[PDB]
């Protein structure tokens, strides 16, 4: 598995295409980014570095 | 004796590791070839344009020399 994911990012990660279209798109941070409460990802995925699991 | 689910280690799988490497291109090799293809590209075009040129005037020479047409 460990090869398979990262063929995912050769893939992906690396191409013009998504670091043209998805980069700056909803960019919600700031304490109203924490008014909204998304818990997983989003909240942890940028800015708190929040998460249950620790 | 009660038999259960072994466990196995061996190796552990290795987990997170960048497999992604640059191969072929490095950034100034590229473009030694990329500008070389160009100089020779422009180079051997121009030869036929040339060569042309030799059937280009005898082609309408034709046209002068039948005037009975």
């Amino acid at each position: 598995f460990s090869l398979r994911i990262d063929e995912l990012e050769e893939m992906l990660t690396n191409n013009r295409i998504w670091r043209n279209r998805t980069v700056d798109i909803g960019i919600v941070t700031a304490e109203d980014a924490l008014n909204y409460g998304f818990s997983g990802v989003m909240l942890r995925g940028s800015g708190i570095q929040w998460d249950l699991r620790k | 004796x009660x038999x259960x689910x072994x466990x196995x280690x061996x190796x552990x799988x290795x987990x997170x590791x960048x497999x992604x490497x640059x191969x072929x291109x490095x950034g100034y090799s590229m473009f030694a070839v990329g500008i070389g293809a160009l100089l020779f590209g422009y180079w051997s075009m121009m030869k036929w344009n040339r060569e042309r040129r030799r059937l280009q005037i005898e082609d309408f020479e034709a046209r002068i020399a039948l005037m009975p047409l």
